[PDB]
RNA sequence: UGUAAGUUAGCAAGAAAGAGUAGCUCUGGUGAUUAUCGAAUCAGAACUUUAAAGGUUAGGGG
RNA sequence: UUGAAAAAAU
RNA sequence: UAUCUGGUUGAUCCUGCCAGUAUUAUAUGCUGAUGUUAAAGAUUAAGCCAUGCAUGUGUAAGUAUACUGCGGACGGCUCAUUAUAACAGUAAUAGUUUCUUUGGACAAGGAUAGCUUUGUGAAUGAUAAAGAUAAUACUUGAGACAAUUCAUUCAAGUGAGUUAGGAUGCCACGACAAUUGUAGUAACCAAUGAGAAUUUCUGAUCUAUCAAUCAGUUGGUAGUAUCGAGGACUACCAAGAUUAUAACGGAUAACGAGGAAUUGGGGUUCGACAUCGGAGAGGGAGCUUUACAGAUGGCUACCACUUCUAAGGAAGGCAGCAGGCGCGUAAAUUACCCACUUUCGAAUUGAAGAGGUAGUGACGACACAUAUUGGAGGGCAAGUCUGGUGCCAGCAGCCGCGGUAAUUCCAGCUCCAAUAGUGUAUAUUAAAGUUGCUGUGAUUAAAACGCUCGUAGUUGAAUUAAUUACUUUGAAUAAAAUAAGGUGUUUAAAGCAUGAAUAUUCAAGCAUGGGACAAUGC
RNA sequence: ACCUUGUUCAGAACUUAAAGAGAAAUCUUGAGUUUAUGGACUUCAGGG
RNA sequence: AAAUGGAUUUAAAUCUCCUUAUUUAGAGGAAGGAGAAGUCGUAACAAGGUUUCCGUAGGUGAACCUGCGGAAGGAUCAU
């Protein structure tokens, strides 16, 4: 290679994009944004396979380009646009709003927000870097750069932001007695509280999390995103709850 | 490799190519179902031992072995309503 | 050499002892490529030179009808078994005739 | 141009490296510019990124310091006296980093070490023992 | 610096082949007596020119 | 004491 | 399906191999009713090419009585190179980093296009000069810091920082288009960036008719160079680095990985080619534009080729899609369209031999009308049928059948296996316990050094009430694929129309419960 | 000391075997403890 | 800021010495193998009519003969 890449093949795509095999040759190659590439789903798959509004990919552009859907506190006109985490997500010329969320099965969920919860979203610090003019700041999630923050926060806790005003409401600290939600690998789409955390000096920090049902599962601390302190719910957890149920409702439920 | 479309065979010739122990038992099967070659009679075959060897498999291991109760309620299942 | 660590006097072992073979050691030794007339080639074309017999061996009698054969990418010459009854008839000289290897393997 | 890979060493050992593939461009290098003395000469090379280098050919003037009493206050620079990395940089004046040079104290007063990369950064800066 | 075939293993061999050599100003190494004193010899560095064994003596090679 | 040989295949 | 059979002899028991056997992938003879799916110039030549197409782009938002901006650094093709090189798993960047995207003077100075004005050549995407003419082309201008360089200080989260930041003295670039509709710009910080590039550990075929190899070579100092660490280069210093645990060298008909063929367990063979990484555009070499090219459907010089010509000159790189010659045993149409998937653009529209459809297509795969191939002595199913030939023609993979009464030849009649299939030649695997760790033999079949000493290597008696290996768990771990969870494409091959937790990771690496067996010496 | 006899260690061998092995001859101070296949190490052989 | 002179860098291409692979060399020379009835001998298998074979040395158309030492796979397990 000499350079960038472009041309993403159809098997190269991340398994999570519920993608065929048989389709095409190529799939979409979601921008540059706020969000990974791997850690995202394009635009231009949410309104042609979760939402089955358009026949094919060109009648995606016959509505983004409409200005039509909103995320967050601003109205884009991208077609591949990067739509990654629990970012608010809201279509008003057709009155429904969803939210992508994770879920236990490995998948990209869209869980429905109302409209009186669709004016805020929330964002994880990702460090707390002092600039320059002894101006600190706190890098988030999606990429988002925030003015003066609260002092007290550090740089694994997680802010309440509000998208129209943009200021932080509330703050959840990283300590015993929270809970959280993964979006890591095998734990991701599962929620516990977390119960002890060991720090290793040489690479890594490992968390154990305790799931609402007495299970217990072991993650990264890369993969913990704190959704509330004490076992309080502060958005809405998907149809599934992010349980991990034990396969045995699974095989046996399909059946009938 | 050059397809991307799966394929798989069904029937596979005997090794020992004639034996009258086998080509009478042929004709008791060929004639009482009334098949038009030696075609089918090798692709049974093959679902017979698609199965047994599943069967063989997972009978070496303990009763309490989750995948024994996942895969194998599941092999039982699919093979009492056909 | 039974050994747990004694992993390399049995692999060396094996390596010195499989080159004395007289069947895989021809899949290994250059020599398919350099002095096989067909080399790793099913057929091989070529043109009539002379036509010759050939007596059979001690306990069989009789003059088997075959030809000496010159290819046409290495040069070399073979003597080619005319396949049929009274089929010596039918080949010519300076034609192409298609030269395909026997029963015995090589 | 002159390329900084390592494919044209050899191993730890001794062997020879035995090629692949051509020069690639990510291996680029440029010819020194021994920045000499005299009249104000600074070029403007185009690196990777699109960048841009002050490429130094020859200087006379120089931002100096001097931190027992702070102050720093360019001087034109005499001569190269004594140089830790070559000798016969010495007496073509080059001016490297880590190289005594002589100046004359008329600003200090009413043996200088170069520590910039002039070269590099287009500019002379120094300090006094 | 390098040096083949052959060989009686000694030789072939100065094999073949390639680089250097001036002038001036310097530096270092090689000793005796307890700092002085004495020898031509080797090595290295700047600078200059008309780029240096060739006035005479002075192997052509395979 | 001397004393060699017995055409190929059925 | 954890399988054998014929062949040394009058006969028997063995070693032993030949042939038989079944399957995958190449070619070919004969035959070939359909429907669905599908390989297809690689092996020998990364050989040479006539021709046609394959990269272009205009919204109300740059300039309008072509300039400017972006892209062609993606896509696509081939496998020549390449043996710790590349690649795969993994770890670092507290040793570097863009492009795109997402968060932070009521108006200046100019000439260069379009169109001409007069043309020059046989042409080359050929080129001349005279007149103006706009900028989101170029300078300015001002409406007000930021960030780099150097010498010095206050000094914290961090596994770890005289570190993010702050304060000095000081140099340098120096801004927020003089910006368009009736969005556009300069920089600076961060994310996209698990990205790109370097780099840590582990892992590769055969060979000793390759045993010693290296002199920028091993390290240090100081500079230079590069975006960035470093002998990457330079000047000085010391002689150091690898090596029987296979260094250095040699061959490949060697691009690597995911994987494929075949397997009772163990294994063997293949992998250019779906996807990822690497390299190349006849051969190296040198550069331009740009954020990324040592770009070749960009340029230049040389070596070897090709095309037109007015004989003065001009360009070209089909290892892109079709197609042509040669090469060969060996491989398709010089078709149509951007409708599906995706990419580029001045951005809802314009472009794509990427992509899709059609065409040839017995490489192969699935369901299926009612017709051939080979044989009829044994392995192996089938004739104790009739004419000729008389060790001659001949058949025979092997054992053999034929010297005038052929169970085998050339023929006439019949049935044996398979069926859109079937013989043939080569190669892979199983049989082969004929490569042997699981798994061989060494008195006589082939095979114990003439014997002893001995370094590397392997293997090393019992006993105890800090690492590493071993063992149990997790974490993270590309898809495709392997076996499948579910799902009546009418079944099936298919496909994913809830996406099985899908288990996968051999070799390495990270954290962890145990120390019986183990290696390291007080 | 020599000659007869008992116990025991080392050494060159021998007789029998209805047992073990082998293809058999034969071997038993192994050529036994081997398809019920693994005590440790070195060398050699792959039809003629 | 165009021609052009000079000095560096990377250096294509070419000439001379220096290893791996493929070839031409005539009949040439010396080997080996295969093909029913072709010559000369009796060497081996019985005590093969001189027991055979191994190492070494010499000789000779040919097998082979002879000298020194060894072996029984000898024709003696024995006085
Ligand atoms: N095989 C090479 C050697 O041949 C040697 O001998 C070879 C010849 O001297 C021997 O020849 C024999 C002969 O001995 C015997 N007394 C007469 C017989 N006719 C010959 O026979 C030979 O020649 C005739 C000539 O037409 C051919 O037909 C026949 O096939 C061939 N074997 O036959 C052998 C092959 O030609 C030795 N046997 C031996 O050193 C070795 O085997």
């Amino acid at each position: 290679a000499r350079g960038p890449r472009h041309h993403l093949k159809r098997l190269n795509a991340p398994h999570h994009w519920m993608l065929s095999k048989l389709g095409g040759t190529f799939a979409p190659k979601p921008s540059h944004g706020p969000h990974g590439m791997k850690e995202c789903l394009p635009l231009i798959l949410i309104l042609r396979n979760r939402l089955n509004y358009a026949l094919n990919g060109r009648e995606v552009t016959m509505i983004v380009k409409n200005r039509t859907i909103k995320i967050d506190g601003k109205i884009r006109t991208d077609t591949r646009y990067p739509v990654g985490f629990m970012d608010v997500l809201s279509i008003p010329r057709t009155k429904e709003n969803f939210r992508l969320m994770y879920n236990t099965k490995r998948r990209f969920c869209l869980v429905p927000l109302t409209a009186e919860q669709a004016k805020f979203k929330l964002c994880k610090i990702e460090k707390r870097v002092l600039g320059t003019g002894a101006i600190p700041y706190i890098v988030t999630h999606d990429g988002r750069t925030i003015r003066y923050p609260h002092p007290e926060l550090q740089a694994n806790d997680t802010i309440k932001l509000n998208l129209e005003t943009g200021k932080i409401v509330d703050f959840v600290k990283f300590d015993i007695g929270n809970t959280a939600m993964m979006i890591g690998g095998n734990g991701m789409g599962r929620v516990g509280v977390i119960v002890k955390r060991e720090v290793h000096p040489g690479s890594f920090e490992i968390v154990h999390i305790k799931d609402a049902k007495g299970n217990t599962f072991t993650t990264r601390l890369n993969n913990v995103f704190v959704i509330g302190k004490g076992t309080e719910t502060l958005v809405n957890l998907p149809l599934d709850k992010g349980i991990k149920k034990p396969l045995l409702q699974q095989v046996n439920e399909t059946i009938k | 490799g050059r397809c991307l479309r799966n394929h798989s065979i069904t029937y596979k010739t005997p090794k020992v190519p004639y034996e009258r122990e086998r080509f009478d038992a042929e004709l008791k099967l060929v004639g009482q179902f009334g098949l038009k070659n030696k075609k089918e009679i090798q692709r049974v075959h093959y679902m017979l031992g698609h199965m047994r060897t599943i069967a063989k498999v997972m009978l070496m291991k303990d009763a309490k072995d989750p995948k024994r109760l996942l895969e194998g309620a599941a092999l039982l299942r699919r093979l009492h309503n056909l | 050499a039974r050994g747990l660590h004694a992993a390399r006097k049995m692999l060396a072992q094996r390596r010195a002892n499989k080159w004395a073979d007289k069947e895989w050691k021809k899949g290994k030794l250059v020599t398919r490529y350099k002095c096989n007339p067909l080399g790793t080639a099913s057929h091989a074309k070529g043109l009539v030179q002379e036509k010759l017999g050939i007596e059979t061996k001690q306990p069989n009698s009789g003059i088997r009808k075959c030809v000496r054969v010159r290819l046409l990418k290495n040069g070399k010459k073979i003597t080619a078994f005319v396949p049929r009854d009274g089929s010596l008839n039918y080949v010519n000289e300076n034609d192409e005739v298609l030269i395909s290897g026997f029963g015995r393997r090589g | 141009g002159i390329t900084r890979d390592s494919r044209h060493k050899r191993r730890a050992t001794g062997g020879k490296k035995n090629s692949m593939q051509k020069k690639k461009k990510n291996t680029m290098g440029r010819q020194p510019a021994n920045t000499r003395l005299g009249a104000i000469r600074v070029h403007d090379v185009r690196c990777r990124y699109g960048i841009i280098k002050r490429r130094a050919l020859r200087l006379e003037n120089g931002n100096f310091s001097w931190a027992s009493q702070s102050i720093t206050k360019g001087t034109k620079i005499l001569n190269v006296v004594y140089n830790a990395s070559d000798n016969d940089f010495v007496r073509t004046n080059t001016l490297v980093k880590g190289a005594i040079i002589e100046i004359d104290p008329a600003p200090f007063r009413l043996l200088a070490c170069i520590s910039s990369r002039p070269g590099q950064t287009g500019s002379v800066e120094g300090y006094i023992l």
